RNA sequence: GGCUAAUCCCCCAUGUGGACCCGCCCCUUGGGGUGUGUCCAAAGGGCUUUGCCCGCUUCCGGAUGGGCCCGCGUCCCAUCAGCUAGUUGGUGGGGUAAUGGCCCACCAAGGCGACGACGGGUAGCCGGUCUGAGAGGAUGGCCGGCCACAGGGGCACUGAGACACGGGCCCCACUCCUACGGGAGGCAGCAGUUAGGAAUCUUCCGCAAUGGGCGCAAGCCUGACGGAGCGACGCCGCUUGGAGGAAGAAGCCCUUCGGGGUGUAAACUCCUGAACCCGGGACGAAACCCCCGACGAGGGGACUGACGGUACCGGGGUAAUAGCGCCGGCCAACUCCGUGCCAGCAGCCGCGGUAAUACGGAGGGCGCGAGCGUUACCCGGAUUCACUGGGCGUAAAGGGCGUGUAGGCGGCCUGGGGCGUCCCAUGUGAAAGACCACGGCUCAACCGUGGGGGAGCGUGGGAUACGCUCAGGCUAGACG
């Protein structure tokens, strides 16, 4: 069946297109420890009707760009920037780590 | 097109065919899609011959097509046997 | 260490290291002779042993100990050397096999002949 | 904080033991005393109770020795002779009714912790039901 | 290969007596019966106390130089043996006991095992009627070991089946001298056998 | 010193042939079409429309583009020049379009 | 340049139907239906010739095969940390069987990265295989599946299908032909040659069988395949003899010079009788086809064997290959002579400088046997990268200290959810292999039939203790 997969919007400044975090878990083969690995999704939003901090549902679709497989299936939970936040400062940590400037 | 026929599968001086539906391109002794029975040249053995006629009759109804030989052992079994 | 950190750097895989470039892995490489030496043992012993600096077509030039009671190898003798360092030696990590070649086998061998190159002594 | 309160038990209890206390008190929680429970039920420890030191709930856990001995050291041998945390915060453990241990060829036990409750290694492959492996005891 | 050489030696190594020969084995010329000492220069020195690996190498080669089988081939039956449910030791001397050129041995048409080896490799044995000419052939409960019928007037068979009138059968088997031919009842159970050997050392010497 | 079989290659040269010129057709009237509906020649643009739909099916009779090809090509045809019709309007012939 | 046939190409017609545009209905991404308009069909051949066969056209469906897309999984180096402009997305096109920056205009300014982007190294992946108690490690040869390539690079044509190993075009390197303008070619098919290498075979037989292409069929083609050949390369089976033979030949080796050992071993005696010589001699082969029947079901008859005069059965019949390593400890097996830190041995510890079980020989002995040793490489032992299963005061190992980001981890009670976790059913998990059983070659190797498993993933249903999440509460942690 279509893959289906619930994630947060972290980035809309694409037209018709919205970036989806989506977050997994599961026991690491070696180590058991449950570890919590995530991916990002470029999914298909015609209406420009998500915004950033929306908890969505995100479903197997047929292509409608490179690095687009996927379309907005329906809004799960509306605004939760804290989500948003993680990520951002996890990519802002970045600068921080390598031979020019950042913050710690 | 598809069809029925025999796979070998013994050795050497000691042939062991099995009946099989399989595309007509792929090579004898690969892939097949479905065995539907065995055959033993040599009768070594009472069980020299079996054929899943009701599993024969199927692809036959859909296209495949059997070997002079396949048929042949087919017939034997009664898989063209409407008496 | 914790399982966090066994899971974020994990455990480091021993990589063992050859002990006989005789390159390809190869269980022998052909070589010509350039020298045609003895040496000296180290420490604990004393004699001089025969050894031979060899050029292999394995793109490589090395020293390779002459086993047995007496050879005949000269300044280009065609021969075929094995794995197995001859601990007084240093710098000595392989074998001539001698039976192959240009260097003959030993002569009056009885024992260990094949070993040695030495085929069954004719006669009844 | 206690970072593994049900660790902080097994060794309450475990150290208690070692120098043959009467009783010992552990901070009170639902699922310790669940495990109590198995505990008493497998003649572990004598059985637990609730009560209050100072203004908060603990659970004297009863202890149970051997009887006492002959030659050098005296001292009794112990009911609990062993008692070890297996999942653990940083390292859950998990298994299927298939994959349920055996404790010292059964001699032992191992208490589980299921959507059924916490049972031991027999409660749980009787139901047939498998779930986060807590301890085993023996 | 299957050795082919001085058996008495063999005896005299192991120290306890094997019949590689059948008769004579049984007569005061037996070597053991008048050397019970090791083979060699120094059958008749102080015998050192043996190593935990020697005792174990020195009771399989006993188990293995009683039947006259390969390394190769007793290796590869304790595997066998090994592998299948039950005892590993008397699942092993079962085997060892079901091989034909053993069975001929013990239903008495031949008087030593490598003698009822060369019978059955020159035809003079049968299995069910159809002749049989492999050593190794492994009897089943309930076949037939009998003598051939173009052999049945053989100058050998004719004394060893005589001297197996009044003799008795292990209580796996079951001869009859008239008609030339016997039966493998059961696999023989450890009881039945009685050699001189700690089938519980050869396990070990192969866990090493 | 070779296989006779050089004949596909002979073959195909010609059945070459015969497709570009297949294609040029369609191609060429098919622009012709789409201009005149540009245009605003209704009557004119879809007189020609329907040749260049007829010899497309045809086309599709063998091998030249047979499929969905045909489909593709009359489908984008009668919607460009339905569309550049209207903008002006008014399609008198009512060739190929639909009511 | 000229002539000419067709199942070659084209035009008109017929419209079951189908395609396209627009509308409406159901359905929900471009699925199905309906209406008007437009557009689109075809090929003949053979007869036992007027009734069948082979074939042709359009459409719906089946079956097989395949394209594209998505989740998860897939080595080493961070002494590679930033990468990116068709780059990321949008609108409109083009292109295709089809989605898509696949390609192109134009607009936006995005996309990716320590959960390792980018770069560098290495490498076809898998079923499996080897090893291991397992976990795991290593590996991907044969066989089966998928991918990629066909001297190197690029390209399209034809076609249901190719960007085509024995098709085409161009550039490059090379070989050959050349009347110097210009041409021809590609064994990573079978066999063979040459080069490289420690090392890898026959320019064999057959199309009888299985399979494939074309043909109505007869049949043709098939270095696919079925066989044979060479190589102990591996596995399995088998032989070089069996029984009797001296308080024990000779020779040889030790010796307390009494004697001890090789050893029932030999010679001998009797028995069997591998090799070899005769006679017989196969399964694999019954279909296609023909006749009857209806070209069906059914029945009947005929042809056909490379392997091969091989396997195997019967008769006769000789007593007739044994080697290799080792014997100081680990490690099973000891003495004399020779040599004198020499000649040499050696896996590690070590051995030899005058009486060496360690060098060399001999006698004897242990091991294994058509083999035995050696080298190389993988796993093991090695809980010596430790998940199972290790450590850091003095053995190698605590960061010079703090502050703190990400991350990892989280006290007590109640409730919702049910992501983790657990359970049930179900689908999937090809064949081969592996396991068990029975069975076929006299056994076995090998092979056939059958059975049993299986982690993971998909789907449906269920549980809720623990973890997670949301909501509320608490005060024992923390803070004030
Ligand atoms: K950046
Ligand atoms: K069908
Ligand atoms: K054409
Ligand atoms: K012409
Ligand atoms: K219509
Ligand atoms: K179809
Ligand atoms: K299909
Ligand atoms: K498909
Ligand atoms: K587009
Ligand atoms: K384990
Ligand atoms: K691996
Ligand atoms: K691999
Ligand atoms: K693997
Ligand atoms: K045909
Ligand atoms: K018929
Ligand atoms: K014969
Ligand atoms: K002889
Ligand atoms: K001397
Ligand atoms: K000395
Ligand atoms: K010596
Ligand atoms: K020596
Ligand atoms: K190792
Ligand atoms: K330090
Ligand atoms: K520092
Ligand atoms: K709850
Ligand atoms: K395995
Ligand atoms: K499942
Ligand atoms: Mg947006
Ligand atoms: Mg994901
Ligand atoms: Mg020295
Ligand atoms: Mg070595
Ligand atoms: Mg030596
Ligand atoms: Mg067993
Ligand atoms: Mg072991
Ligand atoms: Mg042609
Ligand atoms: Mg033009
Ligand atoms: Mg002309
Ligand atoms: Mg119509
Ligand atoms: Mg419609
Ligand atoms: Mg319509
Ligand atoms: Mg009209
Ligand atoms: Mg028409
Ligand atoms: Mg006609
Ligand atoms: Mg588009
Ligand atoms: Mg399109
Ligand atoms: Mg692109
Ligand atoms: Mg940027
Ligand atoms: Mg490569
Ligand atoms: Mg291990
Ligand atoms: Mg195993
Ligand atoms: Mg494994
Ligand atoms: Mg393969
Ligand atoms: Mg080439
Ligand atoms: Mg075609
Ligand atoms: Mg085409
Ligand atoms: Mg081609
Ligand atoms: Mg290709
Ligand atoms: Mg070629
Ligand atoms: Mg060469
Ligand atoms: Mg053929
Ligand atoms: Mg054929
Ligand atoms: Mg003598
Ligand atoms: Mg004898
Ligand atoms: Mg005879
Ligand atoms: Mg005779
Ligand atoms: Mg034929
Ligand atoms: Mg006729
Ligand atoms: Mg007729
Ligand atoms: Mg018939
Ligand atoms: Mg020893
Ligand atoms: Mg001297
Ligand atoms: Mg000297
Ligand atoms: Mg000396
Ligand atoms: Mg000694
Ligand atoms: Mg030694
Ligand atoms: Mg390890
Ligand atoms: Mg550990
Ligand atoms: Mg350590
Ligand atoms: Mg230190
Ligand atoms: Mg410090
Ligand atoms: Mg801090
Ligand atoms: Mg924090
Ligand atoms: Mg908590
Ligand atoms: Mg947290
Ligand atoms: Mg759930
Ligand atoms: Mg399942
Ligand atoms: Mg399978
Ligand atoms: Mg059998
Ligand atoms: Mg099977
Ligand atoms: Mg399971
Ligand atoms: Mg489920
Ligand atoms: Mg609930
Ligand atoms: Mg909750
Ligand atoms: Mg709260
Ligand atoms: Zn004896």
């Amino acid at each position: 069946p279509k893959k289906v997969l619930t994630g947060v919007v972290v980035s809309d400044k694409m037209q018709k297109t919205v970036t989806v975090l989506v977050e997994r878990q599961f026991p690491h083969p070696l180590y058991g420890k449950v570890i919590k690995r995530s991916k990002k999704y470029l999914a298909h939003d015609p209406e420009e009707k998500y915004k950033l901090g929306d908890v969505v549902e995100i479903i197997e679709s047929r292509p409608i760009s490179k690095r687009k497989r996927f379309r907005v299936l329906r809004l799960v939970e509306s605004g939760r920037m804290d989500l948003v936040e993680k990520y951002l400062i996890r990519r802002q940590n970045y600068q921080s780590l390598s031979k020019r400037g950042g913050k710690a | 097109m598809v069809k029925i026929r025999l796979a070998r599968f013994g050795s050497k001086h000691n042939p062991h065919y099995r009946i099989v539906v399989t595309d007509a391109r792929r090579k004898r002794d690969g892939k097949y899609i479905e065995k539907i029975g065995y055959y033993d040249p040599r009768k070594t053995t009472p069980d020299w011959l079996k054929v899943d006629v009701e599993r024969a009759r199927y692809w036959l109804s859909v296209g495949a097509q059997p070997t002079d030989t396949a048929r042949r052992l087919l017939r034997q079994a009664g898989v063209f046997r409407q008496e | 260490p914790t399982i966090n950190q066994l899971v974020r750097k994990g455990r480091e895989k021993v990589r063992k290291k050859s002990k006989v470039p005789a390159l390809k892995g190869a269980p022998f490489r052909r070589g010509v002779c350039t020298v045609v030496r003895t040496v000296t043992p180290k420490k604990p012993n004393s004699a001089l042993r025969k050894v031979a600096k060899v050029r292999l077509t394995s793109g490589y030039e090395v020293t390779a100990y002459i086993p047995g009671e007496g050879h005949n190898l000269q300044e280009h003798s065609v021969v075929l050397i094995r794995g197995g360092r001859v601990k007084d030696l240093p710098g000595v990590r392989y074998h001539i096999v001698r039976g192959v070649y240009d260097a003959a086998g030993v002569k009056d061998r009885k024992k260990s002949r094949s070993k040695y190159g030495t085929k069954k002594p004719k006669e009844a | 904080m206690l970072t593994d309160p049900i660790a902080d038990m097994l060794t309450r209890i475990r150290n208690a033991t070692r120098v043959y206390k009467e009783s010992t008190d552990v901070p009170a929680s639902r699922f310790k005393e669940e495990i109590l429970r198995i505990l008493a039920r497998e003649g572990f420890i004598k059985g637990y109770e609730r009560v209050d030191v100072d203004g908060k709930p603990y659970l004297r856990v009863y202890l149970k020795y051997g009887p006492r001995r002959q030659g050098p050291d005296p001292r009794p041998e112990q009911v609990i002779h062993h008692i070890r945390r297996i999942s653990k915060p940083g390292r859950r453990v998990y298994v299927g009714v298939k994959e349920i241990p055996r404790v010292r060829r059964g001699l032992g036990i191992a208490i589980l912790s299921t959507s059924k409750g916490v049972l031991t290694d027999r409660e749980a492959r009787k139901l047939g039901v498998g779930g986060e492996l807590i301890c085993e005891v023996w | 290969g299957r050795y082919i050489g001085p058996v008495c030696r063999l005896c005299r190594r192991e120290g306890v007596k094997l019949y590689l020969k059948g008769e004579r084995c049984y007569s005061p010329k037996c070597a053991m019966e008048r050397r019970p000492y090791p083979p060699g220069q120094h059958g008749q020195k102080r015998a050192r106390r043996p190593s935990d690996y020697a005792v174990r190498l020195r009771e399989k080669q006993k188990l293995r130089r009683i039947y006259g089988i390969s390394e190769r081939q007793f290796r590869n039956l304790f595997e066998e043996a090994s592998k299948k449910k039950g005892v590993t030791g008397s699942v092993f001397l079962g085997l060892l006991e079901s091989r034909l050129d053993n069975v001929v041995y013990r239903l008495g048409f031949a008087v030593s095992r490598r003698q009822a080896r060369q019978l059955v490799r020159h035809g003079h044995i049968t299995v069910n009627g159809r002749r049989v000419d492999l050593p190794s052939y492994r009897v089943r409960p309930g076949d037939e070991i009998a003598v051939a019928e173009k052999s049945r007037n053989l100058e050998l068979i004719r004394q060893n089946l005589e001297a197996m009138k009044g003799r008795k059968v292990g209580p796996w088997l079951s001869l009859d001298v008239e008609g030339m031919k016997g039966k493998f009842l059961r696999l023989p159970d450890r009881e039945d056998l009685a050699l001189p050997v700690n089938e519980q050392l050869v396990i070990e010497f192969y866990s090493r | 010193r070779n296989l006779s079989a050089l004949k596909r290659h002979r073959q195909s040269l010609k059945r070459r042939l015969r497709n570009k010129a297949k294609k040029s057709a369609i191609k060429t009237l098919s622009k012709k079409a789409v201009q005149l509906a540009q245009e605003g020649k209704a009557e004119e643009a879809l007189k020609i429309m329907r040749k260049a739909e007829s010899l497309i099916d045809k086309a599709a009779k063998g091998s030249t583009l047979h499929k969905n090809a045909a489909a593709r090509r009359k489908s984008r045809l009668m919607r460009k020049v339905r569309q550049l019709l209207e903008a002006a309007g008014a399609p008198l012939i009512g060739g190929g379009l639909s009511a």
